[PDB]
């Protein structure tokens, strides 16, 4: 689970924070990235930390 | 129509803080890599806000 604007960074060759220190993809990666909103399940009103 | 242009010069720019806190939904670069911005030196820097 990541932020809404970090979905561009889960790709080969991408620049980011989670790309460098959390999840790195190889340059020759093949496959599909799926991203969907999870406000209904992965959020809470006081702050889901 | 009257977009604001600000010149940026004579500073050392840390683009990593732009990444650290960012409401910027769209972050699209054309001629340069976003992570190499910290490794390059520039002039002619302009911010156009509208």
């Amino acid at each position: 689970v990541i932020r809404g604007n970090e979905v561009s960074q889960i790709a080969p060759g991408q620049t980011g924070n989670i790309a460098d220190y959390n999840y790195k993809l190889p340059d020759d990666f093949t496959g599909c990235v799926i991203a969907w909103n999870s406000n209904k399940l992965d959020s809470k009103p006081s702050g889901n930390y | 129509y009257a977009w604001n242009r600000k010149r940026i010069s004579n500073c050392v720019a840390d683009y990593s803080v732009i990444y650290n806190f960012a409401p910027f939904f769209a972050f699209k670069c054309y001629g340069v890599s976003p992570t190499k911005l910290n490794d390059l030196c520039f002039t002619n820097v302009y911010a156009d806000s509208f």
